[PDB]
RNA sequence: GGCAUGCCGCGAAGCUACCAUCCGCUGGAUUAUGGCUGAACGCCUCUAAGUCAGAAUCCAUGCUAGAACGCGGUGAUUUCUUGCUCCACACAAUAUAGAUGGAUACGAAUAAGGCGUCCUUGUGGCGUCGCUGAACCAUAGCAGGCUAGCAACGGUGCACUUGGCGGAAAGGCCUUGGGUGCUUGCUGGCGAAUUGCAAUGUCAUUUUGCGUGGGGAUAAAUCAUUUGUAUACGACUUAGA
RNA sequence: GCAGUCAAGCGUUAGCGACAUUGCUUUUGAUUCUUCGAUGUCGGCUCUUCCUAUCAUACCGAAGCAGAAUUCGGUAA
RNA sequence: AGAACUGGCGAUGCGGGAUGAACCGAACGUAGAGUUAAGGUGCCGGAAUACACGCUCAUCAGACACACAAAAGGUGUUAGUUCAUCUAGACAGCCGGACGGUGGCCAUGGAAGUCGGAAUCCGCUAAGGAGUGUGUAACAACUCACCGGCCGAAUGAACUA
RNA sequence: GGCCAGCAUCAGUUUUGGUGGCAGGAUAAAUCCAUAGGAAUGUAGCUUGCCUGGUAAGUAUUAUAGCCUGUG
């Protein structure tokens, strides 16, 4: 219903969080990703640096520069992912994608924005427990993505000044619930109670 | 077998600008002072130099020998402007850069291109904001206090006082060594104006890395069995790394070109002149080896970006005698007196 | 002095040389391998959980080019082509990968947490909630009119004004002071028709141009000469008010 | 290979058949001096690219490996 | 290789099978309504990221004209058959016994059981091999084959999917 | 004097819901009530060592809970 969405990486499955987004990006709805270095691939770490050695591996045979760019970036990665389920060589496959941001962290101003989640894609919630999974970050950071450091410091700062939002909001919305309390038993409480609320 | 060069090093198209950019710089070693991670100048030929050497366990120790050495121009600079970076995931990003204001022609002609045509509306407008009692240039500092993590400075080549006379000169970044960006930025505000000594940045068998581009030969372009069935040469960045300074060229006083061995008093100045160069008359860097390009072609110092613990850097040099023989031909004299000591008097004497 | 690149000895320079000289890196993750703890099976065990050392292997450090359709900052941006630009509105055409209330902001765990409370501040006790957002605000007036008061003096649109925070693409947020409208929190005096039983009935702007009126600024590179570090041809780097 | 031998198992359940097993398989480091009708275009230069069923370098391992040096399994293009 | 016989292409459109001239379906004019065969219902791809019983860790599993490198092997997993151990104490874990003729007989510098080799006795018992190994010039030194002291409830062996 | 739609009910094809009465099972069977018994994954009670006031099997087939069996 939102005009635009944000849904966090963290916590999620990298092939049903890019189908799904795919979905609802082909129907007209504005999505954007973030924290995507947080987001995890179901397997052992092994096993998914195999498979994306098997990618890197394809390229146009005789002229090595004008391959397909073997992205190392988390955020590059997923898009590569998304790209696929999407008819890229269509004009409404193109229109989709434009629609489709993917940053690494939660830069600004996203990171005032509200954030969700898909129920259907977190890792946690589908994956059994105990499970082997991997990291896209640490896969990206042993493909040569030398942000990793970079982003924990962004990561950090944008963590404590959230957390310091919070405790304020907190302090007020602790307020707000005494204020609501003491106004109970008002009539017009009594015929909101009586009415649903 | 091998091939026709190095495919690391393919494709080869011409450079995109004569000075060579720094690609990275040394590590920033807080605990040091705030000292200058490299250098620009103008090399101008080649001398062989003759010394003897410590090196125990060597076919030639305690032997003299004869090794290739450069001299590279660089007389004093002066600091025109600070530069700030921030950390991004997309890299270094540059912030904000501040000017004293009091930049000579040199820097405007390098600005401009038809200074002759050009009207001349150098940053005077802009100065304007800082010819007042200031506010603007601390809100400058405070916001690369506050950011820029990474500071580098900018500054420029006094190309008139080269010996080779010419009006534009070069500009290019210089980071610094120093403790917490407050120290470097303090520092820089500071040496605004003030000249740079070459000496300050290097010393006696320093290890040294630099860059230049290579002499153009113009274009480049047989076995017919290349492809299977199922073009320029020179004008490029190159880069040389693990080169010793032997001494300091401190080319404004008399008894540079001399040891204290031979003592012979004269400058390096080799008799006539350098080829296709004017003649040396400030600071100067003396390096052994060679750097890649021609006379008159900018270069650029660095330190190697990571000290060296090899016995080599380590071993001191104690030279003996510098050649400054005319290299306009079979050159046979130092100076004019030994000519003179040759020949005699001459027609011309008399 | 020309002539037979006539030659002789030298001969810079053009080309160019193991046939001359200077240099050719350093931190992590691993293969096999040697172990730790410890089961599986009341023993044992290098592996099932984690982990140490570890190859010219892999990743970066370094190097060459640089999205020719990536990015940030910096200086300037036309005085008689008086031409140009910012801002208040003023009509148009334009088109929206498609407005038709609100992107409502902690992080961590998912074999555990959020909230208030007590202290002893704990990896603490007590109560409280999840088992969906079917949540919170707000939603009454011609797409939202002309008016009278009641008590609050609160809620909120608007231009100034004070300070602080925010650089990851900050261009955004809070707030000090009053001023000016609304107030449906409460009760009254009126217009709704005819837009004919429905014909989305528009009131969102994206950009561009001319106009008023308060300010703003007074440049460029190429053509050409020349230079040669560039140089097949083109391009390019120097110097002349 | 042939012909057996023992027979883990299947057997019309008398026959099959995995692994081993006997006979071809100058006993005095002697010399065979032996190298027997390939009917077809290929053969050799340089450079690049790909594999490992890898010669060196590198990795570690098992050896009457005391060292020198030597035999070999494995990782590694 | 060869025979008679059935279907399709031959002469062929249509849905699916990534695509295959032989596959599955299927009675070919122009349109509308509704239900299907074949394939499926995470995206390209129109349809549940539907319920329920279990398996699958795989270094490139698995979605493969089903055709054979295919027989076994894994101290990998899930489920089943037969035979014995049993509270006359289930398997596995800590401690002792493991004797006496004897150092058997021939081989002989040494074969006290573990360099050669024939049987492997009788006495003796809860039990002892003229010896299973580790190691010694020679025994010697230590373990189990087999038994007992504590435990403390199911265990061991061969096969099938 | 025509073309495009709305409204009410119409005839055919067709899709998705609500609701009521019937026939069949062991004349469905469970569940419910009564009746006589059994067991433990033993209910109350009693009993023995330990100890704050519970704990274990010994008794106890319903007692200060219940279950099943056969029949109606």
């Amino acid at each position: 219903v939102e005009p635009v969405v944000v849904i966090d990486g963290k916590g999620h499955l990298v092939g049903r969080l890019a189908s799904v987004v795919a979905k609802q990006l082909l129907n007209g709805q504005k999505i954007v990703v973030v924290r995507a270095e947080e987001l995890n691939i179901s397997g052992e770490f092994f096993r998914n640096k195999l498979k994306y050695h098997d990618f890197l591996r394809k390229a146009t045979a005789f002229n090595k520069t004008r391959g397909p760019f073997h992205f190392r970036a988390p955020s590059r990665i997923f898009y590569k992912a998304l790209r696929g389920m999407v008819s890229h060589k269509t004009a409404r496959g193109k229109a989709a994608l434009e629609r489709l941001k993917v940053f690494e962290g939660i830069p600004p101003p996203y990171d005032k924005k509200k954030r969700v989640v898909v129920p259907q894609a977190l890792r946690v919630l589908r994956l059994k427990p105990g499970r082997k999974y991997t990291t896209l970050g640490k896969l990206s950071t042993s493909v040569g993505w030398k942000y990793e450091d970079v982003v924990a410091k962004l990561e950090a700062k944008r963590k404590v000044s959230s957390a310091e939002y919070y405790a304020k909001k907190r302090a007020f919305t602790k307020k707000v619930a005494s204020a609501n309390a003491t106004a109970a038993e008002s009539d017009v409480a009594k015929q909101l109670a009586a009415l649903g609320y | 077998a091998p091939r026709h060069g190095h495919l690391g090093f393919l494709p080869r198209k011409r450079a995109a600008s004569i000075r060579a950019r720094v690609k990275a710089f040394p590590k920033d070693d807080r605990s040091k002072p705030v000292a200058l991670t490299s250098f620009l100048g103008y090399k101008a030929g080649m001398t062989t130099i003759v010394r003897d050497l410590d090196r125990p366990g060597s076919k030639f120790h305690k032997r003299e020998v004869v090794e290739a050495v450069t001299v590279v121009d660089t007389p004093p600079v002066v600091v025109v402007g600070v530069v700030g970076y921030v950390e991004t995931p997309r890299g270094l990003r540059s912030l904000t850069t501040v000017w004293a204001e009091h930049l000579s022609d040199e820097v405007k002609r390098r600005f401009y291109k038809n200074w002759y045509k050009s009207k001349k509306k150098a940053f005077t407008k802009y100065s304007a904001k800082y010819a007042q009692d200031g506010a603007g240039i601390e809100r400058e500092l405070a916001r690369i206090k506050k950011y820029a993590s990474v500071v580098r400075v900018l500054v420029h080549t006094q190309i008139r006082k080269t010996p080779l006379a010419q009006k534009k000169a070069h500009l290019a970044e210089i980071q610094l060594n120093g403790g917490s960006i407050s120290e470097k930025v303090d520092w820089a505000r500071e040496h605004f104006e003030k000249t740079v000594a070459v000496d300050s940045v290097f010393e006696q068998n320093e290890m040294i890395d630099a860059i230049a581009v290579t002499k153009g030969h113009g274009f480049e372009g047989k076995v017919a069995c290349i492809g299977a069935w199922h073009g320029q040469r020179g004008y490029h960045s190159r880069t040389s790394i693990n080169h010793k300074i032997y001494r300091v060229g401190k080319g404004d006083d008399e008894a540079n070109g001399a040891t204290s061995f031979d003592r012979t008093k004269k400058t390096i100045t080799p008799m006539g002149g350098f080829v296709h160069y004017g003649e040396i008359k400030n600071d100067f860097i003396m390096v052994k080896g060679c750097i890649p390009g021609n006379r008159k072609r900018i270069v650029t110092l660095r330190k190697s970006l990571y000290t060296n613990t090899s016995r080599k850097a380590l071993e001191e040099v104690s030279l003996k005698w510098i050649d400054t023989a005319s290299k306009f031909g079979k050159g046979r004299f130092q100076t004019p007196a030994e000519k003179h000591a040759f020949m005699g008097t001459l027609k011309k004497d008399l």
